[PDB]
């Protein structure tokens, strides 16, 4: 809300941004792997067991 | 430290592998029995039907 | 004198738990394909001729 | 009466812990079943499918199903008719009801073969010995005129006449037809009909074994790692004197 | 600033039971089966739930339904075998869970021990009604025999049997009610299990030595989690090996033939886990005698705490009691083996000797030797 | 010797939960519908349990089994009608339960209010799947429509509708699968109901005035056990009148005809307790948009605590808020009435107006009037 605005909150979010990126990537890669979503797994380097 | 954490890291891989497989089995059981697919979509039909006739 | 392989693997990946999880899941992605293919090849090599996929040749394409 | 003669353990190609079923044997085994068995025995839980990926191709199975004739649902504004048959019809039963079957077989009811292997002790080993070993009764035993002696039957008297001899059929493969040969093929086919997950079951077993081999030492190592602090702990007692 | 698992009510319970539970440090593997039992239950439940989506609880289509599951339902065969094989594993762990308490003297926890007796009877009922569901020859006839065993009641008799059957014999109505009872009881066992753990926490776990462990208690989260996670891995290894290599080893054929009210197989032996009691029944010619024996058997477990006379919990320090314990175990093995054999002269006499030896050892020998050991220790 | 109810583990929970927890003295009859809900839940289980002893979940024998229960089975008709009519009474109590919270400000108990929302969603699922079990003409098409309305999901819808069906239509596999879910789900609801009470107990119940009642608390047992007993008697009166005189008034005929796949009835409608939602989706022109509306609605109940901006908990001293509350209640009545009428110009516009009025009331009007009321009192 209104109170959360402030310079130090900006610093905190900038500190934690890389961690959020890594977790977001973990979730994305995990979802595709669990669901074996073909469209994105057809552009991988060597994982092409599907015909 | 790196050695010990490696063991843990490798172990999780195995646990993950089986986990996915197990779930895919139980979920797949709900998809459709083989008989459902056999009875459905099997509608090959000859083109010999004359003009105006309706088989 | 070269830094041990495990030490490099720790500082870059294992130190941060988020990267530790990321490398785990990528390893699962890769190991799944490798393990599956290897096991299947072994099973087929144990039973050449018995499995019907090796029999298709004698009768196929009419 | 007397304790039944236990069949011996034969060297089947799938007795091994990781072996599979020779699928050419199943193909010839089914070929035997198509006419010699189906006269009075029935397979209630098998369809003309289940064979596409095992023995026969798509097109050959469809052509084979066309050779049979089933009875179809009631024609609209009509009555029942006869349909050729497609790859969703189970194998034709030989008699409409059990009682009719008994009448045509001197009162004996031929059991369904879908689960016969898992139903009887010894499995296919029992069937193979049963199909063979149709000897004459020893000295001191008599039998009803419509019964036959078989030392492997639990009563030694069976209404089955010897069904298989040499040259009854002619395999398209060219394999010579021999009582032992036909028995081996049909027994393999029956073992499949009671367990079509055989190959898949063992493949999953192979993967399970290797996965356990990797995992069990790893998990034990983690347990030892965490517990080391307790297993090496040393204690001391220092009262005031 | 303080930990959040010490404020939220739902986390207080988890913290008490799981994370910060004070537990003795020297407990051996025997203390793992407890957890495994619950794990196996959680497996059964889920496995069965998936089988229920394709099962028809009718006397004319139940057998065909199972045949359809194993041939048309994706991975139906594995699910069915896991359920069947997982039931035997349940009993194996359950028998080893009860043996530990008998050996180490855990029965002194009256409340917990009594709750267990109830849990055992509830699980026994669940397994019996489950085994009749397939509607095979053994299923049909096994229910008939066990259900006709209530006719021994003096004056009511037939009324209960006909009431349970919903008719004059065993037929579809019996199947349907058993299906519902099979479905529900496991969830009732879960509630009983929570009461089991409830009364346990007030006192804590008993160490193998039998001495107070209050000086060497440790937390549960880091140590027994991994130790109980290794046990569960071994449990799965055994279960998967049984399912994937010997799917039909602890079972019996004639369950793959349709039930016939007219025909009856000769041996008609029940399931292996219900064999020791079966021999006890056949050992006594009278029907009323046999049923009383069966009941008196389970009742002994309730009376065991009253029969204790030694001044120690564990038999680790009492070797004579240990030897008697192992002889009793061997007697149970003989009872099981006899149950699997036909009725004949040698088996019948051996069964009678085993039955009398069973009862005498528990009711007579154990208290006497306990007093003797108290004498040689100048207590 | 002190009372045993304060020392036995099992008795401590019963004493805390029922016998002795302090309660406000002034709580009105509105605070009596919570206990009734559980009672109804209990009633719904037992009756359904007995029905499960005779029901056959198959596309062909499901309708026949219901007829068999109603006529041949002893007292089957009364059991079926208690089950059917108990469902409607459950929802009536449930709506009154929710209404009390909105009026007296009980939603301020966030943890308890959020758990309630889950209980409501689970309840609706149980009721919807149960309505398919009779397998009548309305049941088949009701399931068909309420399931085909997931094909609007961006990219997975079509894949996640056939998977639910177990095929490319609605047939026996759906029926059996729904049967298992119908059985299991209510027991989960029972477990969740214990989390509801648990989170409530750590703070205490509210009173109509909205002021804390620590000054005038009272032991629950004597006063409120008899009061809740009186409520239960009245609840039974209503239920028995419905079943014993006019059992079928609240049902919809044409459910007594065998389900015909190739025959769409002219007027498909959900059950009375679900109608309010049906009209909210039938009005939105976009298929996906209608699903987003039916969901965004139910969840505004979760948003109520945020939109609260008054400085008084209870609307008793807020005359303008009372007028809006009754206006919103009237709007729900209009939505219910429209749900049961055919598509046409007058009903459609009325439904559209009601939907927008429903939403705008909850979002804008209520906060704004609360602010004005605060300004009036010079806070
Ligand atoms: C029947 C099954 C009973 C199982 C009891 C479990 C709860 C045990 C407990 O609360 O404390 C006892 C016991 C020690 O007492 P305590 O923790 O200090 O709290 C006791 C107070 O009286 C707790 O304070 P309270 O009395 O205010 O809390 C009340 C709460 C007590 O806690 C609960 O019942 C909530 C359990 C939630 C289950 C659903 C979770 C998933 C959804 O129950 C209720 O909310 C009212 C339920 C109304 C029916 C009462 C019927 C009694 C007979 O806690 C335990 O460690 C026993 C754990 C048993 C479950 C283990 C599960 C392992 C997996
Ligand atoms: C007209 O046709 C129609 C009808 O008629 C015919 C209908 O009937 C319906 C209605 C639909 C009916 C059946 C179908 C819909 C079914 C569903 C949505 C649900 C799908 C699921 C079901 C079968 C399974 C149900 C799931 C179950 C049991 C799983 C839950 C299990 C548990 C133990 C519960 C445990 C939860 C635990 C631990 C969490 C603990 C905590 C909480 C509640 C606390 C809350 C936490 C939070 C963050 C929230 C707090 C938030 C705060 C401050 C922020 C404020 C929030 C905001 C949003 C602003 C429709 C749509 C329809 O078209
Ligand atoms: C206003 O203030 C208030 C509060 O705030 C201060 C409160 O908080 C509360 C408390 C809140 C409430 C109630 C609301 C809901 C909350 C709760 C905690 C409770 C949640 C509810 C539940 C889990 C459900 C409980 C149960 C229900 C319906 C019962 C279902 C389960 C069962 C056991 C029931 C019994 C079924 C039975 C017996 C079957 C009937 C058949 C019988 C005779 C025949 C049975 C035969 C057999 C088993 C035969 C077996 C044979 C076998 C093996 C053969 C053996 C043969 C041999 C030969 C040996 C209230 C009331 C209140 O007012
Ligand atoms: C040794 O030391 C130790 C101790 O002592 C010191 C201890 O004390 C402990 C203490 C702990 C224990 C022993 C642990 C165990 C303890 C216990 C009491 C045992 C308890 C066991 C249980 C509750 C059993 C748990 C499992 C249960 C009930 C089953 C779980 C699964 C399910 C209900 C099913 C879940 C879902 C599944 C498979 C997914 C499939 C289905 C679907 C998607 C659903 C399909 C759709 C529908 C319903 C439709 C809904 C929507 C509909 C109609 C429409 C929607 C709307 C539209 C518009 C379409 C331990 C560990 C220990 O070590
Ligand atoms: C969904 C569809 C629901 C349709 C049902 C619509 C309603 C039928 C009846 C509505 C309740 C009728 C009885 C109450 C009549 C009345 O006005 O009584 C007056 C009295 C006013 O007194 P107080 O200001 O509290 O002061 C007390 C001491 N002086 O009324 C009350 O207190 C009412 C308190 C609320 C009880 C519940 C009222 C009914 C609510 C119905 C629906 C509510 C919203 C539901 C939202 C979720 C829907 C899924
Ligand atoms: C049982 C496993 C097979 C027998 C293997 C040998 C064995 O278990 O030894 C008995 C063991 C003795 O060890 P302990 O009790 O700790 O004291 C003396 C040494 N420390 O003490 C025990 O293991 C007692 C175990 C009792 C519960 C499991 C065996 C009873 C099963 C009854 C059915
Ligand atoms: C073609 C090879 C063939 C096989 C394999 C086969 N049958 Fe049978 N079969 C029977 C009858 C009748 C029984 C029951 C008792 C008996 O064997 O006489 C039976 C029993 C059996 C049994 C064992 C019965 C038991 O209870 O153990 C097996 C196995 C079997 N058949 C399989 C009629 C036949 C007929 C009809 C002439 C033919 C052909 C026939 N059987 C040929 C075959
Ligand atoms: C049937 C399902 C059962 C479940 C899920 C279950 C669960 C558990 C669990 C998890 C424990 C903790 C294990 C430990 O700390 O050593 C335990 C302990 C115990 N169980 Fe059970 N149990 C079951 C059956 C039984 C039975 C049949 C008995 C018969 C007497 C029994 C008697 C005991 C006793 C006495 C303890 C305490 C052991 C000790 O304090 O050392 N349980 N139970
Ligand atoms: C401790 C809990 C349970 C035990 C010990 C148990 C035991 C058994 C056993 C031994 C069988 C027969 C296995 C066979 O014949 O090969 C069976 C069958 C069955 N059980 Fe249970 N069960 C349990 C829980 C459940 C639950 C919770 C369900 C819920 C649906 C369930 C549903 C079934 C079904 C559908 C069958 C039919 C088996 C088949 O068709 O092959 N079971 N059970
Ligand atoms: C569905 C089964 C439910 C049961 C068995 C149940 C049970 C209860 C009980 C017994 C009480 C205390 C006594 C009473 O308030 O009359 C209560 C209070 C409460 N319930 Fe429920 N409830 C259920 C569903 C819900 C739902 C759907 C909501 C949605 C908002 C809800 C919200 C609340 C709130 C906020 C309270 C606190 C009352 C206060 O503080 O005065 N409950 N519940
Ligand atoms: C809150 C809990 C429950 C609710 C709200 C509920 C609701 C319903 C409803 C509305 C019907 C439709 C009946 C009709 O239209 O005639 C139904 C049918 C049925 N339910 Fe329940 N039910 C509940 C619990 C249970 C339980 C626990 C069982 C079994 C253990 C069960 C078994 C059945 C059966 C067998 C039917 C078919 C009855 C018929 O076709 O008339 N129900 N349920």
């Amino acid at each position: 809300v209104t109170r959360f605005l402030g310079p130090r909150y900006r610093e905190l979010v900038k500190n934690w941004v890389p961690t959020a990126y890594t977790w977001g990537a973990v979730g994305a890669v995990g979802l595709v792997w669990a669901t074996d979503w073909r469209l994105i797994l057809d552009w991988v380097p060597y994982i092409n067991g599907k015909f | 430290k790196g050695f010990s954490y490696l063991v843990t890291g490798v172990t999780t891989v195995g646990v993950a592998y089986a986990a996915k497989n197990a779930v895919t089995q139980f979920v797949s059981s709900m998809s459709a029995s083989a008989d459902v697919l056999a009875l459905a979509k099997i509608e090959i039909k000859l083109s010999d039907i004359p003009e105006g006739k309706n088989m | 004198a070269a830094a041990t392989l495990t030490s490099k693997l720790y500082s870059l990946l294992f130190r941060r738990t988020s990267t530790f999880a990321l490398t785990i899941i990528v390893g699962v992605m890769f190991f799944e394909r490798a393990f599956d293919q290897g096991a299947d090849a072994i099973y087929d090599h144990i039973n050449e001729g018995k499995l019907w996929k090796h029999i298709k040749h004698k009768y196929e394409n009419k | 009466s007397d304790l039944e003669l236990h069949p011996p353990s034969y060297p089947w190609s799938h007795r091994g812990l990781l072996s599979s079923l020779d699928h050419t044997s199943i193909r010839r085994g089914f070929q035997v079943y198509k006419q010699v068995c189906a006269s009075c025995h029935s397979m209630d839980f098998v369809a003309y499918r289940h064979l596409v990926g095992v023995c026969y191709t798509e097109d050959e199975a469809k052509e084979l199903a066309a050779e049979v004739e089933v009875q179809d649902g009631p024609n609209e504004d009509g009555e029942m008719f006869m349909r050729p048959g497609k790859l969703f019809d189970y194998f034709p039963k030989p008699y409409p009801n059990s009682e009719a079957a008994r009448a045509a077989n001197n009162g004996a009811l031929p059991p369904d073969l879908s689960y016969i292997v898992r139903a009887r002790h010894g499995g296919e080993d029992y069937v193979f010995s049963l199909l063979t070993g149709y000897c004459e009764p020893p000295t001191g035993v008599s039998l009803r005129e419509g019964l036959y002696f078989n030392p492997y039957f639990p009563g030694q008297a069976i209404a089955m006449a010897p069904p298989i001899y040499t040259d009854v059929l002619e395999f398209d493969d060219g394999t010579p037809a021999t009582m032992s040969q036909i028995a081996k093929d049909v027994c393999t086919f029956l073992r499949w009909a009671s367990e079509p997950e055989h190959d898949h079951r063992k493949r999953m077993g192979l993967k399970m074994l290797m996965m356990m081999a990797l995992l069990v030492p790893l998990v034990y190592t983690i347990k030892r790692h965490k517990w080391s602090v307790l297993k090496s702990r040393k204690l001391a007692y220092r009262p005031p004197k | 600033m303080t930990p959040m698992r010490k404020t939220n009510p739902l986390m207080k319970l988890i913290n008490h039971s799981f994370i910060d539970l004070p537990t003795p440090s020297n407990i051996s593997a025997w203390w793992n089966f407890g957890s495994l039992l619950g794990a196996c239950l959680i497996l059964q439940i889920t496995t069965g739930l998936f089988l229920a989506m394709h099962y028809s609880p009718d006397a004319s289509t139940a057998f065909s339904s199972i045949a359809h599951i194993t041939r048309d339902v994706n991975y139906g065969w594995i699910i069915r075998y896991l359920h069947a094989n997982g039931a035997s594993m349940f009993f194996i762990c359950l028998f080893l869970h009860i043996g530990r308490g008998l050996y180490y003297g855990s029965f002194l926890y009256s409340e917990t021990w009594n709750i267990g007796i109830i849990l055992l009877l509830a699980t026994m009922a669940t397994a019996f009604m489950g085994y009749v569901l397939p509607w095979g020859q053994m299923s049909f006839w096994g229910a008939t025999v066990i259900t006709n065993l209530l006719s021994a009641i003096p004056y009511i008799g037939t009324d209960l049997v006909q009431w349970i059957w919903g008719g004059y014999s065993v037929d579809s109505p019996t199947l349907t009610r058993f299906f519902t009872f099979h479905f529900i009881l496991p969830f009732i066992i879960a509630a009983l299990a929570t009461l089991h753990l409830l009364f346990l926490h007030e006192t804590g776990s008993n160490n193998p030595l039998g001495i107070t462990s209050h000086s060497d208690k440790i937390t549960f989260h880091p140590y027994y989690t991994i130790k109980d996670a290794l046990g569960l891995l071994l449990f799965l290894l055994s279960l998967m090996t049984l399912t994937l290599f010997s799917p039909d080893l602890l079972g019996d054929p004639d369950n793959y033939t349709l039930a016939n009210p007219l025909n009856t197989p000769p041996h008609i032996k029940p399931e292996w886990y219900f064999l020791f009691a079966y021999t006890i029944l056949r050992s006594v010619p009278n029907k009323l005698g046999g049923v009383l024996a069966l009941l008196l058997s389970i009742l002994i477990l309730a009376m065991i705490p009253i029969l204790h006379m030694s001044k120690q919990q564990s038999m680790m320090f009492r070797p004579l009691s240990q030897s008697l314990y192992w002889l009793l175990a061997a007697d149970l093995l003989i009872l099981t083996w006899i149950g699997g054999q036909p009725v004949s002269y040698p088996f019948t006499i051996i069964g009678q000797v085993a039955s009398v030896l069973y009862f005498t050892t528990i009711l007579i020998l154990m208290p006497t030797i306990s007093l003797i050991e108290n004498k040689m220790l100048k207590w």
